[PDB]
């Protein structure tokens, strides 16, 4: 079981940190990755962290997002800096096995607004 | 940390001889399913096993044939999928064994999927990731081998097509499997085509080969077996006269398009080893130089019992070097058989029968083929019955 949290409404240029809390499975010995699904776009990979700690990032998030693992909390974080409105999506976290079985958590909604309405 | 999950005596049905062999099998948590002649704790662990199986992805079936309390397992031996039949004295003992094997097998699947989660790379975390339009049909060779010509390059090949029911090995005396593709119902093997015919029919028409002619064929076979053993660490297993063909120039091509060939250790249900290839070489070279099999009988019970118990008689026409080679290759104990030692093929290469032969020259096809097939073209199928 994977539980995403930490999302909400933030302003352009702000920041957020999402958390992927695991229970029943051990992220310390699993390659962990973050994803996002836009309103009308295909779900895309954003960042992954290997068991060794090596990280890889996709093009739209390089230099803005940072993936990290907290072994003590059995949790994987996604630090989201330099946010822009195009980052609006529901973000997901997953292992490899759950990815190929299409097993996904509820995800956490991230809304980046240009201004307060 | 490998540990024994269950061990005990099982009766394993012979695969060729109608018998049940008592064996002491150890089932370990890594899936190894290993059978000995005696309990390892009774012989101070100093004896090698007779059987090495793996119950990974196994299938289990309980049955009352031929005997009550029988179970059948379809498991693996290294790379080959096999099927073995076991017997125990009570139904409760069979339930314990089938449950223990199945529990180990399920634990191995979870370990596997745990391992894939740990070794998944960044590309593996993405959300998503030859054909018969090529090649031209020409003729037929087997009963379903067909002769094809590649549309793109214009090269000829023999395509083996099989209904759904040694890839990277290259050697001058081995048939190269060049392409391998499949459909929803068929498997396709595009392999090189040796149109010189099967040695089985060439020997059948000549009755007997001279010792020189047999020395030519044997030397090229030894060259290929040395490559498979030392470079590919593979046992060919299926060395027989029917799997020996000639190319257009008369050189050997071991192909893969017969109880009389079975080595004694295989008849007694021990795992295949390198020495079974040298036994097979002994049988084919005996056939070539004598014009008949060393052991033969219509009753397969007699045949297997001749192979296991009776001496090979050599005709008086055989020279002493030829008799020494055949006697060494056809030793019943694989540990005493020529080529069964650590040096493997070098034991045969240094035998007096091959004296004066430069084995690098054999590899380079510098031996003189004693018979040149009269094939007019690469489409000439005159040598296919």
């Amino acid at each position: 079981q994977l539980v995403e949290s930490g999302g909400g409404l933030v302003q352009a240029g702000g920041s957020l940190r999402l958390s992927c809390a695991a229970s029943g499975i051990d992220v310390r010995i699993k390659t962990m990755a973050w994803y996002r699904q836009a309103p009308g776009k295909q779900r895309e990979l954003l960042a992954s962290v290997l068991v060794s700690g090596s990280t890889n990032y996709a093009d739209p998030v390089k230099g803005r997002f940072t993936i990290s693992r907290d072994n003590a909390k059995n949790t994987v974080y996604l630090q989201m800096n330099k946010l822009i409105p195009d980052d609006t999506a529901v973000y997901y976290c997953n292992t490899y096995g759950r990815l190929r079985r299409d097993v996904w958590g509820p995800g956490t909604q991230v809304t980046v607004s240009s201004h307060h309405h | 940390d490998v540990a024994i999950v269950k061990e005990g005596w099982l009766h394993k049905r012979g695969e060729y001889i109608k018998t049940w062999r008592p064996r002491y099998f150890l089932l370990k948590n890594d899936g190894t399913f290993i059978g000995y002649k005696e309990r390892p704790q009774d012989v101070d662990q100093r004896e090698a096993p007779l059987n090495n199986f793996s119950v990974a992805q196994c299938q289990l079936m309980k049955t009352e044939r031929p005997r009550p309390n029988t179970f059948i397992i379809r498991c693996l031996q290294w790379t080959t999928v096999i099927e073995r039949t076991f017997h125990v004295e009570t139904p409760e003992e069979r339930e314990e064994w089938t449950t223990a094997i199945q529990t180990v097998a399920d634990g191995l699947k979870k370990q596997e999927e745990e391992e894939m989660d740990a070794s998944a790379e960044h590309t593996d975390m993405e959300v998503s990731l030859v054909t018969m339009n090529e090649f031209e049909y020409l003729k037929l060779l087997g009963k379903k081998v067909i002769l094809v010509k590649e549309k793109a390059t214009g090269r000829y090949y023999a395509m083996k097509i099989l209904k759904k029911e040694l890839q990277n090995s290259r050697h001058p005396f081995l048939t190269a499997l060049k392409y391998s593709f499949q459909t929803h119902d068929r498997l396709c093997f595009v392999m090189e085509y040796a149109n010189g015919g099967e040695l089985f029919f060439h020997l059948s028409r000549e009755r007997v080969f001279s010792e020189d002619r047999a020395r030519f064929y044997g030397a090229e076979i030894v060259s290929a077996l040395d490559y498979l053993h030392s470079e590919k660490n593979v046992v060919y297993r299926d060395l027989k006269l029917e799997n020996l063909m000639l190319d257009k120039d008369g050189h050997i091509k071991i192909t893969d398009f017969t109880p009389e060939y079975l080595a004694p250790e295989v008849l007694e249900d021990n795992d295949y080893g390198r020495a079974v290839d040298w036994w097979g070489l002994g049988v084919v070279m005996y056939e070539m130089m004598c014009g008949r099999l060393p052991f033969y009988n219509q009753d397969h019970e007699k045949l297997f019992e001749l192979i296991l118990m009776e001496e090979i008689r050599f005709p008086r026409t055989l020279g002493p070097e030829a008799k020494s080679l055949l006697s060494g290759l056809l030793k019943k104990d694989p540990k005493q058989r020529l080529g069964g030692g650590s040096e493997d093929a070098k034991e045969i290469m240094q035998h007096r029968f091959f004296a004066g032969i430069v084995w690098q020259h054999v590899y380079e096809k510098k031996l003189s083929p004693p018979f040149k097939p009269q094939v007019t073209s690469e489409t000439d199928t005159r040598y296919f019955d």
